[PDB]
């Protein structure tokens, strides 16, 4: 019975390159008698061909025993190979996630471990893969060989297989859209709703669409049934999760203990909800080096025992359910740490997660809030291809303020209120024009850049005046100082000029927490303010106020 | 018969991820690129080649028929320069009108070097990653190429050569995708010479669509100090602090005597009036920013940089520069569209509106500074964008003081 042939691929090398022609390795006579009889079959099979002496490029061959078995097996390595052969385009870039993936009632497993090797190998990069099994003693020529099919553990194997696999099963799919194929690896895996009475029929159909490329798949009943273990999780017809995540109870815990500790967390918070990770990740500031054997601070100890108490018990997310709406709830947990759950009945998670501010000094809520929804926003269209309906802790009316006033374009999609504390608010609002009756401070600053000895002080309309000496600081220090000042010294109301662009660009950027405890105390001030105009006005230009304070602290 | 082409020695093909994109934009490239594959357009393509530029889709305004939009960026960039054997049209900026109309569909009637295609690779993504991506590659010139409207060229030539000698006063420019037509003509006649135009095209072998222009009518922004009868301490300050900026750009500017006017520690609102010599050099001062500025100049083999900023209430200032404080164009966009509502529609609406200029202007898309954070651009410039071109551009994360000086 006629079948149709498989396509082969046109392969090449990386230009400028040629094959390999890496030495074989001396083998123990027991190997090599095993590689004979292995070669032999494979020869036997198709898989490879022997070769004359004209070819002159060589792999290393070699023979593991198979976990104290009465079997050997060969290992062709390729790595020499795999550097001098062109890129292919790897269509296994990513996995899919379990929130995205649909029910199904029935899905068999078929194997195609055999399917594999009914793969060919472009004639003309055949040569390339050329390999020698020493001869006994090293007393005839040892036996070349080259393959003739996709070799195990050449770089283009996996993707050729793949897409050769893919372009047979292209037209079965598309007639059969009531099923789902999936290629991980050697086992093929077919889903379905359809009573198990005809989804028996499709499988029996699929055996003979395969059939037609001369392909057999082996007419038992494959290990592999529902829960499925599969890229770190566990797939059951109707939930899945992660696997089994374990915390270690330990008495001491070094640098590798912790990362190995936040790697499970990490993994845990796509499902289990709530899980958090700064304190932890806090105290691994920046080292490369195991091992150290740091300690834990009172927060990483409350912190962590909050998360055992997390994945006390199992928690499974559901599938989805293209039918209806997907739904985002994002919660603050503080110290920039926020965590959210995406659902689409409540109570019932399809997966849930956490967010982490990145690199920075100066930073506030709102702006955190609005990464958290555009990192959710790009996962959702990853998984589930939409954006979900957002539930977050932050008033219209916040919300409304903040992105009219900000400098920056800003956008977050169709969202609603949800009255969860600890709520987002704007902590202050600078004023837009100058206050009428409110007292005008002029700020400066000053500091030696040798010496570092420096200044900070203000004057005012109605004579008030100030000027403080300082140590250890900087230019941009003292002029965040004279703003504290009179920040500190002022009533209710009032407005403040300074002649500094980086104080300006710090205040404009409207933090509500930073870094550095200066700007956090001014944070404190224009909290308690009812109301605060900033001004600026370039230095040195004959201006009064600021020309006095100016003289002041110069020295 | 096919015109080679090759890549800029030195330097492979594009390896561009495919970014995310949703369900309904998925299905429009599918039903889409399954057509163009039927029509010889297209054909898929194996692993043996690793190139992939991205691709998305675009509905066009007002409408329901999607656009397949390939992202060329990255494989321009990198293709060899193309000079041929079109130094800029210096009047296009000047004719009344202008009418902007989309000839790419003509680039499909001429095969791609079979050398060449394994460049132009692109990936339908599913949604979860649960299938492969469909891949394919160009058989014929593609649109967003700059090879193409190159390579074509000769035969555009040729095919408005009638339409041009009888209309030897219409300019008619052309870049990537998009014709340019200009003429002073009152704006009924001038319809009809493009409606005229296309159906003298769409017999030579969405083309209806019309973008209309009018470059005598674009709306330059010099700098402007207030007109006031009683100054405060602070409009004083905010005067000096705008002048001294100023005299970045303009070397005569001076603050001297009004700044005097604030001797002492006053208070903010405090009225101040004028002296003479205040109110003289104020004058002067207004004057000086009246004349253009001194040394600004176009250098075709630099880039041209973009600057926006969001004023607020739907209001955007921008600046086009090559060399800082050297500004060659500066425009404001106190229009309607986009919000109230969204932000980051008007700005999307800004860059295109923006690129359409400097096309127009100088041939050429300028380097966008953006004021808005990489990942929310990222996530949402595709779901408004309208152009078949796209521009490059980069992400601004300090706030500029110079905000409220352009307004
Ligand atoms: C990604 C994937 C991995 C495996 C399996 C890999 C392995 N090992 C098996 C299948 C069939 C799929 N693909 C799809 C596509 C759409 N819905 C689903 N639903 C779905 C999958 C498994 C279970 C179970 N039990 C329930 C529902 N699976
Ligand atoms: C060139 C000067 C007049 C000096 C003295 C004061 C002075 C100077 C500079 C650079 C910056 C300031 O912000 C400032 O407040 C100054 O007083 C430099
Ligand atoms: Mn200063
Ligand atoms: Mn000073």
């Amino acid at each position: 019975v006629p079948i149709s042939p498989i396509e082969t691929v046109p392969v090449k090398l990386k230009p400028g390159m040629d094959g390999p022609k890496v030495k074989q390795w001396p083998l123990t006579e027991e190997k090599i008698k095993a590689l004979v009889e292995i070669c032999t079959e494979m020869e036997k099979e198709g898989k490879i061909s022997k070769i004359g002496p004209e070819n002159p490029y060589n792999t290393p061959v070699f023979a593991i025993k198979k976990k104290d078995s009465t079997k050997w097996r060969k290992l062709v390595d390729f790595r020499e190979l795999n550097k001098r052969t062109q890129d292919f385009w790897e269509v296994q870039l990513g996995i899919p996630h379990p929130a995205g993936l649909k029910k199904k009632k029935s899905v068999t497993v078929l194997d195609v471990g055999d399917a594999y090797f009914s793969v060919p190998l472009d004639e003309d990069f055949r040569k390339y893969t050329a390999f020698t099994i020493p001869s006994i003693n090293n007393e005839t020529p040892g036996i070349r060989y080259q393959y003739n099919v996709l070799p195990q553990g050449w770089k283009g194997s996996p993707a050729i297989f793949q897409s050769s696999m893919t372009k047979i099963l292209e037209p079965f799919a598309a007639q059969n859209p009531d099923i789902v194929i999936y290629q991980y690896m050697d086992d093929l895996y077919v889903g379905s709703d359809l009573e198990i009475g005809q989804h028996r029929t499709k499988i029996e159909e699929l055996r003979q669409h395969l059939l037609r490329w001369g392909l057999t798949t082996p007419d038992k009943k494959h290990q592999k049934e529902p829960p499925f273990l599969w890229m770190g999780y566990e797939l059951h017809p109707d939930k899945w999760t992660v696997q089994p995540i374990v915390l270690p109870e330990k008495d001491s815990w070094t640098v590798n203990d912790i990362q190995k500790l936040v790697g499970k967390l990490n993994w845990a918070s796509q499902i289990y909800p709530g899980i958090k990770v700064r304190q932890l990740s806090k105290l691994l500031r920046g080292t490369k080096a195991l091992t150290e054997v740091i300690p834990l601070t009172e927060e990483a100890e409350l912190e962590l025992a909050e998360n055992r108490e997390i994945l006390k018990e199992p928690v499974h997310g559901v599938y989805y359910d293209p039918s209806k709406d997907l739904i985002a709830e994002i919660q603050k947990q503080g110290q920039g740490q926020w965590t959210y759950q995406i659902y689409q009945e409540p109570f019932k998670n399809l997966k849930t997660g956490k967010y982490a501010r990145m690199r920075g000094a100066h930073t506030n809520d709102v702006k955190q809030l609005t990464e958290a929804v555009q990192k959710i926003t790009t996962e959702s269209i990853v998984i589930w291809g939409k954006t979900p309906k957002f539930k977050l802790p932050i008033q219209k009316e916040t919300w409304e303020t903040w992105w009219t006033e900000y400098w920056q374009a800003t956008w977050i999609p169709e969202w609603e209120f949800v009255n969860t504390p600890p709520l987002v608010k704007l902590w202050y609002q600078l004023e837009k024009e100058p206050i009428v009756g409110a007292e005008t401070f002029y700020v400066d600053g000053a500091a030696n850049r040798e010496t570092k000895l420096g200044k900070a002080g203000y004057v005012t309309n109605k004579g008030r005046q100030k000027v403080v000496p300082l140590t250890n600081t900087t230019n941009q220090k003292t002029e965040l100082q004279a703003i504290y000042l009179a920040l500190q010294d002022s009533g209710l109301e009032v407005n403040i000029v300074t002649d500094s662009q980086y104080a300006l660009g710090i205040i404009q950027a409207q933090p509500d927490k930073s870094e550095s405890e200066l700007v956090n105390q001014i944070i404190e001030q224009l909290i308690k303010k009812e109301k605060v105009y900033l001004a600026w006005v370039p230095a040195h230009k004959g201006i009064g106020g600021n020309e006095q304070v100016d003289k002041l602290v110069s020295a | 018969e096919t015109v080679p082409v090759k890549l800029k020695p030195g330097m492979d093909g594009p390896k561009v991820k495919q970014w995310p994109l949703t369900e309904e934009k998925i299905k429009a490239l599918v039903e889409i690129c399954t057509e163009m594959e039927k029509e010889g357009k297209i054909s898929k393509i194996g692993p043996e080649n690793p190139y992939n530029t991205p691709v998305f889709a675009i509905k066009k305004k007002d409408s329901t028929k999607w656009r397949k939009l390939v992202d060329f960026r990255e494989l321009n960039k990198r293709t060899q320069d193309f000079w041929e054997v079109i130094p800029h049209p210096a009047g296009l900026k000047k004719k009344k009108s202008v009418t902007v109309l989309d000839v790419g569909d003509a680039y499909f009637s001429v095969p791609l070097d079979e050398d060449f295609r394994k460049y132009t690779a692109f990936t339908i993504p599913s949604i979860n990653n649960e299938t492969p991506g469909i891949r394919y590659q160009y058989n014929v010139l593609p649109q967003g190429w700059k090879g193409s409207p190159a390579i074509f060229q000769s035969s555009m030539t040729k095919i408005l050569e009638p339409f041009k000698k009888q209309n030897p006063d219409i300019v008619i420019y052309q870049y990537m995708d998009d014709l340019y037509v200009g003429s002073d003509l009152e704006i009924g006649q001038h319809r009809t010479k493009i409606e005229e135009l296309r159906q003298h095209l769409l017999r030579w072998g969405f083309l209806w669509m019309g973008y209309e222009l009018h470059p005598d009518k674009w709306t330059v922004q010099p700098i402007v100090l207030p007109e006031k009868d009683s100054w405060t301490v602070n409009d004083i300050q905010k005067l000096v602090g705008k002048l001294n900026w100023a005299s970045q750009i303009y070397p005569g500017i001076k603050v001297r005597q009004l700044s005097k006017l604030l001797r002492g520690t006053k208070a903010l609102t405090e009225v101040i009036p004028l002296t003479e010599e205040a109110e003289l050099e104020l004058a002067e001062n207004r004057e000086i920013l009246k004349e253009p500025v001194h040394g600004v100049y176009y250098d075709p083999s630099k880039d041209l940089i973009a600057e926006i900023q969001k004023q607020g209430q739907g209001q955007w200032t921008y600046q086009i520069y090559q060399e800082p404080f050297k500004n060659l164009k500066t425009g404001k966009y106190a229009r309607m569209r986009g919000a109230h509502t969204n932000d980051v529609k008007q700005l999307t609406e800004a860059v295109q509106k923006i690129t359409t200029e400097s096309i127009v202007i100088w041939g050429k898309t300028p380097k966008f500074k953006l004021p808005i954070q990489k990942e929310t651009w990222e996530t949402w410039w595709t779901e408004y964008w309208q152009a078949t071109w796209i521009p490059e551009w980069e992400f601004v994360n300090t706030p500029p003081l110079v905000k409220l000086w352009y307004q």
